[PDB]
């Protein structure tokens, strides 16, 4: 629309985007992951019996 | 595992006259290794165990 | 040099996009990510020291 030149930001390269802008070669090799939580080590070991 | 890869672009309109040397400024700055440079400062901190 | 000098429209393979090609052949997008990596040996006994 106009309101900028440019678009510097994590912007992936995709096929619906590319049919209406031009982008760069990638500035940054990636994929999809999934983020979940962690635990950190206790040995759960009530005791020594 | 990743998938989806797709990397990070710097996206323009398509009557861009800087398509061509902003592909070609991150091209050189990755054989450069300043884009490693990113990385490193940026990127690479690693943090916690 | 095939697709500079004419000979051919496209040159599919394992071409890596760098910047000197770029400027005398036309690439396309990645279709997979390479660069430069260094093979060697497995190492041996490894436990970690002091431990
Ligand atoms: N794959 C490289 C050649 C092998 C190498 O990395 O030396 C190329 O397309 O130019």
């Amino acid at each position: 629309s106009g309101q900028a030149d440019m678009i510097v930001a994590p912007l992936t390269i995709n096929n619906e985007r590319a049919q209406y802008i031009e982008f760069s070669k990638p500035f940054k090799y990636q994929g999809l992951t999934i983020l979940v939580k962690k635990e950190i080590p206790r040995s759960t070991l009530d005791s020594f019996m | 595992e990743l998938f989806f890869r797709s990397g990070f672009g710097i996206g323009m309109r398509k009557d861009s006259p800087w398509k061509q040397n902003v592909s070609l400024s991150i091209l050189k700055s990755h054989e450069n290794g300043f884009m490693e440079d990113l990385d490193k400062t940026w990127v690479r901190y690693q943090e916690c165990d | 040099g095939e697709v500079v000098m004419k000979r051919a429209y496209m040159a599919v393979g394992s071409l890596t996009i760098n910047e000197e090609r770029s400027e005398v052949v036309d690439f396309s997008v990645p279709f997979i990510e390479t660069g430069i990596s260094v093979m060697v040996s497995r190492s041996n006994g490894t436990v970690s020291p002091s431990a």
